[PDB]
């Protein structure tokens, strides 16, 4: 029950949340210092090439 | 009726003063 | 998490400052208030999953409940209480006010609607400029208890064309409901428009309630006079009913009620006295209170308070409680040590007559204690039982 | 000419007044640019060379950080910011220090008139700290007995109001139109009488009173305002206003010629 | 091209506050016609009434396919303006009663209003329209 | 701080039952405080003078 | 909070020049949202702002004191004659355009404390952090970087 | 590491500009405007007395969000008649009126110290 | 409080008196009578929690003594002190506490340990594990007479602050 | 603790009068209402700061460090 | 007089002397 049923994972945060009425419901506002903490692959494409480099 | 609604005590101090 | 939602997809735009940030309508589905609550995040890693939660656990998809088919969204208290304030036929707006509303919604067409006046004036009503922020070809009928088709009352509501035409916007059009415009839109036209339907409306309901303010405070709980003095006679002749029967019951002839012992009837004569006691104060002092008291405001307004709110707090506390018998002999043949033995009258026996705004005599405060003590202890144990019987 | 001008009355650190024949975001904007936007000057930067006393130290930069200061020629210098130089020139900047010693037997207080000028101070009225009682002492800093030490090396910079409450002149404002409610902007909550359970205003007299039972004149529209405005005392009240209209221009000016140069 | 659809004179027998602070309701009969009758909410601030007032009310149609609304534009109008309480609105419901006597429910934003009458049973009115009050 | 040094524990068992000593009882009045307590797994059972 | 259970957060923060203000010019330091009243039913919340705005101009400190006679009746009158509206409520502008607002709010001081949960403790968040032994697992800890 | 503080609250776009004029695709003549370390107290008084001129037809300004110091303008008037010359009149406008109102508080000033 | 019965004032009286009390104030403001000295000739009486169930008390010491604002036996043989005194540390800082919901008190009585302000002053010489000292840490406006005793007008909890029940758009 | 700086509402400087309204009611025997009001702060926001703040410096003060 | 009853303001003197007394810990000192 507490190691294959459910478990630790990873790529997750944790704060407090406050309210917002300029974000509609589909959004959510992030911190900069999780994004920057968090992160996730791309492969490399033809159409995202410069995009990626740039941002590399 | 003055319905008391905040505090004092040297005026009980000088009554007893010339009280005694 | 218990229920289908609390797992649901966002979007993610960065914000500074951080912390986490949402829409307000999305908040009963997580069951968060403000208070102090945390959430969590969980990034996905790869084309598959971000595509199968996108078009899954996304929020737009889940606003009809499958648990209890009508959705678990809604507008809630700010906006409710702003979006009644506008929508009534008593208000109105001018041009530069109706310009910057218009700005904000964000789809708007360009076109600014005639004003309802040109009269010597441009005003433009408040149904008609909400009107701009629901969709085109919407209808919805109401027809509740007045509405004759010239609704004096203003109850019920009609919509031609995403136009409204007579009612006044509550939380039984806008709120969650069975027959409720949330539910008509997404059935309808599609469940991504109501989405931005969300976004519009709260922004411009919260952009004219900072321009309107609203407010509340002592002054809504204070009543008037004479309804007062009403008040206090009627809690005595409810005494003296009370006392009538503890006569009849002491001198040892009553009809002994069927089915029940003498001293179980004895109770539930008067326990129900009491309790119809408190319901008549407190309707009582709700038809005085006037049409500005804000607490009346919202109460009709939907989102929050209630009936036994109001009376609570103006009017009379009511009968305290400990299971269904009110407060028990614990010292011997008496309540609490300030009285003589062997009393019923329910002043001794815990009836709270007073109330909030007066405050209560200190033995009315430890009955008070008592009720709530039963309360907590009923929350601590049946939260871990129902925890356990769901897994 | 225009927007016509009444002096109520003045005083050496506040100013009340009336303005008339303006709009209302007009008046509204000169408040708050005039509550945001005035440049001044204040102690910014510190540096605790010793410390000993109870108090402690990022108190003594904070406490020291809201001490107004001489600003009548503030315009002289510039930022430092945009400065050509590095680190404080005095043609950007200015230095204090601060010397104290628990010398008596009896506790010892460290009043904002011990902090001396110490860099070039080049002819321009700037930093002294200003004493607005007739007792000498400035605002009270800290407190020593007889063996604590402090040692102070500050600098000032220019600073502006939106930031920081630390560069702020204005410390009030008031603001007041339509005492009479004749444009029915508001209404009021009662339970008897709007009239009986409010307070008149005190800019009611006036104007005349609404003379009972002529219909609402939907037709007119808000002027004549109620400004009291009362400086903290880094700069004399006039100055303020003036300069307030006078940054907001500046401002206007601004995006007009950047308009034109795009 | 666009002239008046439908002209009257309409005496008010009462009025109701309608326990609101700024709109009222308004009941009145037709002089000439003895059958036509009105009820009407009037945002009663800019336009006071009280009983035994004779009122004038013009439907117009239009003033002479909409475009935006425009500021009042100050020059000379041609057009059904020269009266005191101007005010658009919207037809939603019509009614047949006693086969002879049509109703009509026009709204204004929020406001609405009703007419009787048998004689116009097809010249009466289409969606929308205009509403003129003088005097 | 004062809080914690007037404090009072008593144990009890597993579960327990209702009107056993979670809730307020009458005797208890003028001596321990009928208005604090913690709430969860400790409301009535831990309670101060 | 307060000190009767109205616990709560700050949402955003606002200088003065858009924070709603009265005609002295008392900006206010916090507002809280009026849904707070009346299902949480906290009357002596408004009772003390009242009492306390009355206690602050006389100078005299105020009395909450229990079991006392002291009603909101008195407080009322007291507070009338020092020249402010008998229920506490007040004109107020809004900050943005300086336009009076329609409905007048209450307004006063009122005693507040903090609390020590604050947010810098909270926040936590793991990409690829370090890695328990016995079962090669994410380890546990905010402090220990955990998952 | 990346929250920001209060410099960018007011400093003027670094390697930016001041303003976009971007062009509306949904009316004629319209055009929106994005200043930027501006609020309220440009915005309203702009936005007030470009509607107290006579020739244009819509003006409403909005800011997004109280955590960006940037708002919008959007400004469309009939034909003919610039949008930019436009907001260039309003900014004369405004210019003269107050550089009246400081002269005139000078000079009342001057008068109110006796002698 | 010992009540007597027979007076030679007729009907009944509780039996220390205003000289008592005015020697009383005399010893606190000397800066000889103490609690105990006050004990030693039946003014005051300890009561455990079983003779409550032999004895009566009056509320007030008018309430039954002598034959619009509140609602509010003639064997009386104690009158307790003041009936604030039926409360606990926590509970004595809330103000008004008798005009408002039971369950808000509680929640605020536990609150009210996770505050902070001062704890100690000799706080600069105690190492310590974790310690939360504020700035500015103002006596309440409010205030009741058991926080007198409490010494928490020396040390208080936090700060006083305007206020504005308002609801300002957004957040 | 010191006075406060400053105002946290309004700005107006504050500290200035401490001692002064310590000895408006050491000698002069002055109600202390009037005495802010002699003090000049008609404004409540900056009345409530020096009708509230305690002074927890000197009993810090009375120690011997060093 | 020093013979009078007492109003019901007056008994906190009575409390002062009683925490001046026993002080608030006396339990766990005794
Ligand atoms: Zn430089
Ligand atoms: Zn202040």
């Amino acid at each position: 029950r507490g190691n294959l049923m459910g478990k630790r994972v990873d790529f997750s945060a944790r704060t407090v949340i406050s309210g917002d009425p300029n974000l509609e419901l589909d959004q959510v506002g992030v911190p900069k210092s999780i994004a920057k903490t968090l992160t996730y692959p791309e492969v490399v494409t033809p159409y995202n090439i410069d995009r990626l480099t740039q941002l590399v | 009726t003055n319905a008391s609604p905040f505090i004092k005590r040297d005026r009980m101090r000088r009554n007893f003063l010339r009280m005694r | 998490s218990l229920h289908k939602m609390s797992m649901m997809a966002h979007r993610v735009k960065v914000i500074p400052y951080s912390t986490f940030r949402l829409n307000l309508s999305v908040t009963s589905p997580y069951n968060a208030d403000f208070d102090g609550d945390e959430m969590n995040l969980h990034v996905p890693q790869s084309e598959e999953t971000r595509a199968e939660l996108s078009q899954l656990c996304a929020v737009p998809l889940q606003i009809v409940s499958p648990q209890s088919n009508k959705p678990c969204m809604g507008i809630v208290q700010d906006t409710l209480c702003g979006i009644r304030k506008l929508t009534l036929r008593d208000t109105f707006i001018e041009l530069d006010q109706v310009l910057n509303m218009l700005y904000w919604v964000p789809d708007w067409d360009g076109v600014i609607p005639t004003p309802a006046i040109i009269k010597p004036k441009p005003l433009w009503s408040g149904k008609q400029i909400l009107s701009v922020a629901i969709p085109n070809g919407i209808h919805l009928q109401r027809f509740d208890e007045g509405t004759t088709l010239l609704s004096p009352k203003d109850n019920g509501m009609l919509i031609i064309d995403g136009q409204i035409i007579f009612g006044v916007v509550e939380k039984k059009t806008v709120g969650s409901s069975n027959g409720g415009l949330i539910h008509v839109v997404t059935r309808e036209k599609g469940p991504q428009v109501c989405a931005k339907l969300f976004g519009n409306i709260q922004k411009v309901v919260n952009f004219w309630l900072l321009h309107n303010g609203f407010s509340t405070g002592i002054g809504d709980t204070i009543a008037d006079g004479p309804t007062m003095r009403e008040i206090t006679e009627t809690i005595a002749e409810a005494k003296k009913k009370v006392l009538d029967v503890t006569k009849e019951a002491q001198a040892n002839l009553l009809t002994a009620k069927h089915g029940m012992t003498l001293r179980e009837s004895f109770e539930d004569n008067v326990v129900r006295f009491l309790n119809e006691a408190r319901d008549k104060a407190g309707r009582l002092a709700e038809v005085n209170l006037k049409d500005l008291n804000n607490v009346k405001q919202m109460v009709m307004a939907g989102s929050k308070g209630s009936f036994i709110n109001i009376a609570q707090m103006s009017a009379c506390v009511g009968q305290q409680s400990v299971e269904g018998k009110r407060i028990a002999f614990g010292f011997v043949d008496r309540t609490l040590p300030h009285f003589s033995k062997d009393d019923y009258s329910p002043e001794s026996k815990g009836f709270v007559e007073n109330s909030y705004l007066r405050g209560l005599t200190p033995q009315e405060f430890f009955f008070h204690a008592m009720g709530g003590r039963e309360g907590l202890i009923d929350t601590a144990v049946k939260t871990a039982e129902t925890g356990y019987i769901q897994r | 000419e225009g927007p016509q001008v009444k002096i109520r009355e003045a005083s050496k650190d506040n100013v009340d007044f009336i303005l008339s024949n303006v709009d209302l975001a007009m008046a509204n904007s000169l408040r708050r640019v005039m509550i945001a936007e005035i440049p001044t000057l204040a102690i910014d930067s510190v540096e605790v060379e010793t410390n000993t006393t109870v108090l402690a130290d990022e108190f003594i930069a904070h406490r020291l950080g809201l001490i107004p200061l001489q600003s009548m020629d503030i315009e002289q210098l510039e930022y430092s910011r945009d400065c050509f130089c590095e680190d404080h020139c005095d043609k950007c900047s200015v230095v204090l220090t601060l010397q104290a010693f628990g010398e008596s037997e009896s506790t010892t207080n460290v009043y904002s008139k011990d902090l001396v000028i110490v860099s070039n101070l080049m002819g321009r009225n700037i930093g002294h700290p200003i004493i607005q009682d007739k007792e000498g002492n400035g605002v009270l800093i800290c407190k020593l007995r007889k063996g604590q030490e402090l040692k102070l090396t500050c600098v000032a910079k220019k600073g502006i109001a939106k930031e920081h409450a630390k560069w702020g002149p204005a410390a009030a404002i008031e603001f007041e139109y339509d005492p009479w409610n004749k444009l029915k902007h508001t209404d009021y909550w009662y339970e008897q009488d709007s009239a009986k359970e409010w307070p008149q205003s005190k800019n009611c007299e006036y104007e005349d009173p609404p003379n009972e039972g002529d219909p609402f004149d939907y037709k007119a529209q808000a002027d004549t305002f109620y400004m009291n405005v009362e400086s903290v005392g880094s700069i004399p009240v006039d100055q303020v206003v003036v300069r307030g209209i006078d940054t907001l221009q500046k401002k206007v000016a601004s995006i007009l010629l950047a308009l034109t140069q795009m | 091209m666009s002239n008046t659809l439908f002209d009257d004179i309409f005496q008010v027998s009462e009025v109701d506050p309608g326990r609101y602070n700024k709109v009222c309701r308004i009941e009145a009969a037709s002089t000439t016609q003895d059958q036509c009758k009105l009820t009407l909410d009037i945002n009663v601030e800019l336009f006071p009434v009280a009983a035994q007032d004779s009122l004038t009310v013009t439907i117009a149609s239009s003033l002479n396919a909409t475009r935006s609304w425009r500021p009042p534009q100050a020059g000379d109008r041609s057009l059904a303006d020269d009266y005191d309480y101007v005010m658009y609105g919207t037809a939603y419901k019509f009614e047949e009663v006693s086969k002879d006597l049509i109703a009509v429910y026009y709204s204004f934003g929020g406001l609405l209003m009703r007419l009787e009458g048998n004689y116009r049973n097809l010249n009466n009115l289409q969606e929308n329209a205009y509403l003129l009050i003088r005097r | 701080t004062l809080s914690h040094l007037r404090r009072t524990n008593t144990p009890i068992g597993r579960d327990g039952k209702l009107a056993k000593p979670r809730q307020l009882h009458n005797t208890h009045w003028g001596l321990v405080c009928p208005a604090e307590t913690p709430e969860g797994q400790a409301c009535g059972l831990v309670k101060n003078l | 909070a307060s000190r009767h259970g109205q616990k709560g957060t700050i949402g955003i923060t606002y200088r003065r020049e858009d924070m709603p203000f009265t005609a002295e010019g008392i900006v206010p330091d916090l507002i809280i949202n009026p849904h707070a009243i009346p299902s949480r039913m906290t009357v002596a919340h408004l009772i003390e702002c009242l009492l306390s705005k009355v206690a602050a101009l006389s100078g005299n400190e105020g009395d909450a004191s229990p079991f006392t006679d002291i009603t909101v009746e008195g407080i009322s009158k007291l507070l009338r004659e020092h020249g402010y509206q008998s229920r506490g409520f007040e004109v107020m502008y809004n900050g943005h355009t300086g336009k009076k607002l329609m409905a007048q709010i209450f307004f006063g001081p009122t005693y507040y404390q903090r609390l020590r949960h604050m947010v810098d403790d909270k926040i936590h968040a793991r990409a690829r952090g370090p890695m328990q032994v016995l079962t090669r697992q994410p380890v546990e800890g905010r402090s220990r970087d955990g998952g | 590491m990346n929250a920001p503080d209060r410099f960018e609250l007011f400093l003027l776009g670094e390697g930016e500009s001041k303003l976009k004029i971007d062009p509306d695709t949904k009316a004629p003549n319209a055009v929106v405007i994005t200043f930027e370390k501006e609020d309220h107290t440009l915005g309203n008084l702009i936005r007030a007395e470009l509607l107290n001129d006579r020739k244009v037809l819509f003006a409403a300004y909005k800011v997004e969000h109280p955590f960006f110091a940037r708002f919008k303008l959007r400004i469309q008037t009939t034909e003919g008649y610039d949008p930019k010359d436009a907001l260039k009149n309003a900014c004369n406008s405004i210019i003269n009126k107050l550089g009246a109102l400081k002269t005139n508080f000078e000079t009342e000033w001057n008068l109110q110290t006796l002698a | 409080f010992i009540v007597e019965d027979d007076e030679s004032l007729g009907h009944k009286e509780l039996k220390v008196r205003k000289g008592h009390i005015a020697k009383l104030m005399a010893t606190e403001y000397q800066d000889e009578y103490t609690w105990s000295s006050l004990l030693n000739e039946g003014l005051v009486e300890y009561i455990d929690a079983e003779e409550e169930e032999s004895i009566l008390i009056a509320m007030q010491p008018e309430d039954l003594e002598p034959a619009a604002k509140r609602i509010r036996a003639t064997t009386f043989t104690h009158c307790e002190i003041h009936p604030s005194m039926i409360l606990g540390v926590a509970a004595s800082i809330i103000p008004f506490p008798d005009h408002n919901q039971s369950p808000r008190n509680t929640y605020q009585s536990a609150m009210g340990k996770q505050a902070m302000g001062v704890f100690l002053t000799n706080y600069n010489v105690r190492m310590d594990t974790m310690a939360n000292i504020l700035y500015y840490p103002q006596k309440p406006l409010g205030t009741t007479r058991a926080m007198e005793y409490l010494k928490f007008r020396e040390l208080p909890a936090g700060q006083n602050a305007i206020v504005a029940i308002a609801c300002y758009s957004g957040y | 603790m010191i006075v406060p700086v400053r105002c946290f509402s309004c700005g107006k400087v504050v500290g200035d009068k401490w001692e002064s309204y310590l000895n408006l009611l050491q000698e002069d025997e002055l109600d202390e209402g009037t005495a802010l009001s002699r003090l000049g702060l008609k404004r409540y926001c900056c009345r409530r700061m020096i009708l509230t703040h305690v002074d927890l410096i000197e009993k810090f003060l009375r120690y011997n460090p060093l | 007089d020093e013979s009078a009853p007492i109003t019901a303001e007056d008994s906190w003197a009575v409390i002062s002397a009683f925490f001046r007394e026993k002080g608030l810990v006396s339990q766990q000192l005794d």
